[PDB]
């Protein structure tokens, strides 16, 4: 999700009269799902012999 | 004064913000009014015998 606010009447903004500031911001959601978790496998170990 | 003038102008800049505000006056006129007069007496006499 993108919301865009440019510079201008678009941002009145009481605080600012003059509306010389913008901004654009990016949202989203995200999860995650398993099946089978005997499925993955993983090994951990040292570097550099 | 030309450095009254240049030392308070509106000047402004990228970011803006409330850095100028203006105000505004009103007054008021008046009136009145006025009465005046003049009168005057005689006898009937004194008008005839003239």
């Amino acid at each position: 999700k993108i919301i865009t606010k440019r510079p201008g009447e678009a941002t009145a903004d009481r605080s600012d009269p003059y509306g010389e500031m913008g901004f654009m911001s990016i949202k989203w959601y995200y999860g995650f799902m398993v099946f089978r978790p005997e499925w993955i496998a993983l090994l951990k170990t040292v570097a550099r012999l | 004064d030309v450095g009254n003038i240049t030392a308070k102008m509106p000047t402004l800049t990228e970011i803006g913000g409330r850095v100028n505000r203006v105000g505004f006056k009103r007054v008021e006129i008046k009136g009145k009014l006025e009465k005046y007069g003049f009168f005057r007496e005689y006898t009937q006499e004194q008008l005839d015998f003239d």
